[PDB]
């Protein structure tokens, strides 16, 4: 299935904090009024950062896992969260086609040429880009298909790899005992700082006269 | 503690971090120094995907053969370095650690082999040499030697037999934007005075004052409307400060 987004995927531009301006960017966005995919999973393509919301009280989505191949041969990430905290991992890997007591990851097979690693209802958006070598991710946690809102993206986290991404997919965590999927444009935005510095609004300057 | 044999040497690799050779340099003794494709002085300008270090003990009149283009008992069957090096190797004396009277049998070397090592490559294997044309099948005697011999290594030894601690640098480049580089600097905070300052690079002049503004406990400096830097976030103490 197929929805609309309303005002959904704004995020901070950069650092630098700032009040009531009105102020005017252009950047990679995603448009006000879209047609955002629907799953109730395969792999997808990335083309150009990526929107993704999903819900639910339990945690059925448990991370991502993105690259060119998804495989050996070639490098990819992998975001991962069991029950624990979240493992970024970067090596060559083997990736089950389909991955995903309380035993579990059948996910990948390998784990080979490690460049970088690190280890430690709901409405959990994430906005994911891959610029210069650095993969960028924004992201907010909104509690209660999609509703209607606006609520802006904080940045998280920033990753020096260098690694080229063209796919990306998902992870979930079986039944043994909802997500969409935004692409982002070149669009320019007018969003509205509030005097703490927040954005609070946003003008689409692409839409209507 | 213990460093590693040179027939088995040791390599460790080092992430993307902060390069403080300033370290090593400053250290002032420290035996043979010689840097090959980048120069001693500027490696605090210049930075590179990963650097390896391989450590090991060798003899003294030994170092000579760590370099490009040499051969010998070491550089054959033991460490080899490609003739397009561009790290650096570095050696100094340990006698007074590595030594001990009635000999230090515990370092090991390689002294025959079939042929020539490659370039950075490791053989750790036991297995017997066969110099002759006869089958030896895995026992010595005429013929057959066992290809490790070891140093016994002894505090009344000369300069030249004698244990010396090698370290070698080498450095990558092969296609990563940001890697492992050299670092940066610090200074006191003024306030109150026309001054020159640099903000994690932020660099400006003004004076500088305490500020009652709250950032986001993200956001590093603020801005006007027209566009012009008018507070910082110091970054140790992370207090928020106007710039007038
Ligand atoms: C950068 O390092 C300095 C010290 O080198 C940190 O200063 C400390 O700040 C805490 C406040 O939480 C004080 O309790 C300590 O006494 C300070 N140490 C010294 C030596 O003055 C500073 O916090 C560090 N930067 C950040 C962002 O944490
Ligand atoms: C989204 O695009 C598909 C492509 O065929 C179309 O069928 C669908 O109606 C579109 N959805 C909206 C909300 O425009
Ligand atoms: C969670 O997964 C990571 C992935 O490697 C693993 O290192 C960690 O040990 C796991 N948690 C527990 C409790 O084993
Ligand atoms: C990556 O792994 C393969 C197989 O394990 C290995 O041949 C290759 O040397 C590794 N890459 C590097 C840079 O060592
Ligand atoms: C990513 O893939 C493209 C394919 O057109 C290639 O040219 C490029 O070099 C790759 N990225 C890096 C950093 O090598
Ligand atoms: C944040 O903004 C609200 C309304 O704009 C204001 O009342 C409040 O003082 C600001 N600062 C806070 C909540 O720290």
């Amino acid at each position: 299935s197929y929805t609309n987004s309303f005002t959904r995927g704004v995020y901070y531009p950069d650092k630098v904090f700032r009040s009531s301006v009105l102020h005017s960017t252009q950047d990679l966005f995603l448009p006000f009024f879209s047609n955002v995919t629907w799953f109730h999973n395969p792999v997808l393509p990335f083309n150009d950062g990526v929107y993704f919301a999903s819900t639910e009280k339990s945690n059925i989505i448990r991370g991502w896992i993105f690259g060119t191949t998804l495989d050996s041969k070639t490098q990819s990430l992998l975001i991962v969260n069991n029950a624990t905290n979240v493992v970024i991992k970067v090596c060559e890997f083997q990736f089950c086609n389909d991955p995903f007591m309380e035993s579990e990851l059948r996910v990948y097979s390998s784990a080979n040429n490690c460049t970088f690693e690190y280890v430690s209802k709901n409405l959990r958006e994430f906005v994911f880009k891959n610029i210069d070598g650095y993969f960028k991710i924004y992201s907010k946690h909104t509690p209660v298909d999609l509703p209607q809102g606006f609520s802006a993206l904080e940045p998280l986290v920033d990753l020096p790899i260098g690694i080229n991404i063209t796919r990306f997919q998902t992870l979930l965590a079986l039944h043994r005992s909802a997500y969409y999927v935004g692409y982002l444009q070149p669009r320019t935005f007018l969003l509205k700082y509030n005097e703490n510095g927040t954005i609070t609004d946003a003008v689409d300057c692409a839409l209507d006269p | 503690t213990r460093f590693a044999s040179v027939y088995a040497w040791n390599r460790k690799r080092i992430s993307n971090c902060v390069a403080d050779y300033s370290v090593l340099y400053n250290f002032a003794p420290f035996f043979a120094f010689k840097c090959y494709g980048v120069s001693p002085t500027k490696l605090n300008d210049l930075c590179f995907t990963n650097v390896y270090a391989d450590s090991f003990v060798i003899r003294g009149n030994e170092v000579s053969q760590i370099a490009p283009g040499q051969t010998g008992n070491i550089a054959d069957y033991n460490y080899k370095l490609p003739d397009d090096f561009t790290g650096c190797v570095i050696a100094w004396n340990s006698n007074k650690l590595d030594s001990k009277v009635s000999g230090n049998y515990n370092y090991l070397y390689r002294l025959f082999r079939k042929s020539k090592l490659k370039p950075f490559e490791r053989d750790i294997s036991t297995e017997i040499y066969q110099a002759g044309n006869k089958p030896c099948n895995g026992v010595a005697g005429f013929n057959c030697y066992f290809p490790l011999q070891s140093y016994g290594f002894r505090p009344t030894y000369g300069v030249g037999h004698q244990p010396y601690r090698v370290v070698v640098l080498s450095f990558e480049l092969l296609h990563a934007p940001a890697t492992v580089c050299g670092p940066k600097k610090s200074t006191n905070l003024v306030k109150n005075k026309c001054v020159n300052f640099n903000f994690n690079g932020l660099t400006g002049t003004g004076v500088l004052t305490e500020s009652n503004k709250k950032f986001l406990p993200f956001q590093q400096f603020g801005r006007d409307i027209a566009d012009t830097t008018d507070a910082v976030r110091d970054p140790q103490t992370l207090e928020i400060l106007d710039i007038t």
